[PDB]
């Protein structure tokens, strides 16, 4: 965690705690979707979310708890670090073939079925491994861009 | 002499990056430089070459080689005449006012003689020559001789 | 040290002494890492806190105390002074080669060994030296931003 992705947590943690006494609770939870947009968040998810922490949600806990769950998260910064050193002539995205094979044969996180399923929402540019950069946005901030 | 200048001794201890009181002898040329003293680079590589020494292979130094090296090259300081470097660039250009032409200066310092790198030429020109395209040789030789 | 930053000093002791009395004792470290989320803070770590010092921690014993581990610490005014003589052209971050080239030929604090730390923490942009600025944010204040 470097410090201004934790101070991006701590902005996140103020926008849903409009309370402001550092504690989210569910009518925090509730009242920053209803201002989303949301007028039909069910109690249910409120109570889904709250059920993944073992106490209060202060910014320690909603810390841990998002530590625990991007254990391997990365900024678009190192993503595309590893992204320049896989083409290291610069500005080409690299071939579709070559990130199969170089995924699966050098680890086991790069086994195939898993490819597929980078391909699948990582659309085929990305899939591919032609285009590049958009994947290190959604990495980093997930769902169409 | 001393005139005992210990001085020499305490810039050896600020070009030697061991520590050990050794100074290679590729550092030789620029720190007689440093010193106060020009000596051509040829003439630097003659006289280790003349003593059988080879800077080809590693080196080390000890002061008590470079202080005799670095007063040796001392006498050679009566080749320093400024007017035959004022009448030299007043003769590589035309007219009655000493200006030579950017290009022709730097391609001169760079190939011709003793190589000059260009990264050093650009380094030497830098504030003596405006936008015009000319250098003013006598502003600029007296601004060399202030180093 | 300049003003504003003997203030800034003045301004940690005051929040690292929580007694207000002038000195901070152990009961001060270990409340003002309390009040920061270290709940487990050994006390073997506040004696080697106060085993730099030769007596109480006042004011002026923090300020020596430092002065003497900051002997070389630079503001982030004069580390971007001195790297805009190194870009005097303005904007662009500097290569990596030039100044691993600048640093050695003309110090021995510029050595290589000191380099490949350099480039160790402090980033690749950091270490490569193309950008520029993150690392006048670091010297003066640590961690990862």
């Amino acid at each position: 965690f470097d410090e201004t992705e934790i101070e991006d947590f701590k902005e996140a943690f103020t926008v849903i705690d409009q309370n402001a006494d550092g504690i989210i609770d569910k009518d925090d939870l509730r009242e920053t979707f209803a201002a989303m947009g949301r007028l039909n968040v069910k109690n249910e998810e409120l109570d889904a979310m709250i059920k993944e922490a073992s106490g209060p949600i202060n910014f320690t806990v909603f810390l841990t708890m998002f530590g625990e769950k991007l254990k391997g998260a990365d900024p678009e910064d190192v993503i595309m670090g590893a992204f320049k050193v896989l083409d290291p002539d610069g500005k080409g995205s690299i071939k579709k073939s070559f990130l199969e094979e170089l995924l699966t044969t050098g680890g086991g996180r790069f086994t195939p079925e898993e490819i597929k399923n980078m391909w699948a929402a990582f659309p085929p540019d990305v899939a591919g491994n032609v285009d590049y950069k958009n994947i290190c946005y959604v990495i980093t901030h997930g769902e169409d861009a | 002499s001393k005139a005992a200048a210990d001085d020499f001794k305490e810039a050896f201890l600020l070009f030697d990056r061991t520590g050990d009181a050794k100074i290679t002898a590729s550092q030789v040329g620029d720190i007689a430089r440093a010193l106060g003293q020009n000596p051509t680079n040829a003439e630097i590589n003659k006289i280790l070459g003349n003593p059988s020494k080879e800077e080809m292979n590693a080196a080390a130094i000890t002061f008590e080689e470079f202080l005799p090296m670095l007063q040796a090259a001392a006498n050679n300081k009566d080749q320093g005449t400024f007017e035959d470097f004022v009448e030299g660039l007043r003769v590589f250009d035309k007219e009655g006012n000493g200006t030579v032409m950017g290009a022709e200066l730097r391609h001169v310092l760079a190939t011709l003689g003793e190589k000059m790198t260009e990264e050093e030429v650009e380094e030497l020109m830098k504030g003596q020559e405006d936008s015009n395209g000319c250098i003013n040789y006598e502003a600029f030789v007296k601004h060399i001789m202030s180093v």
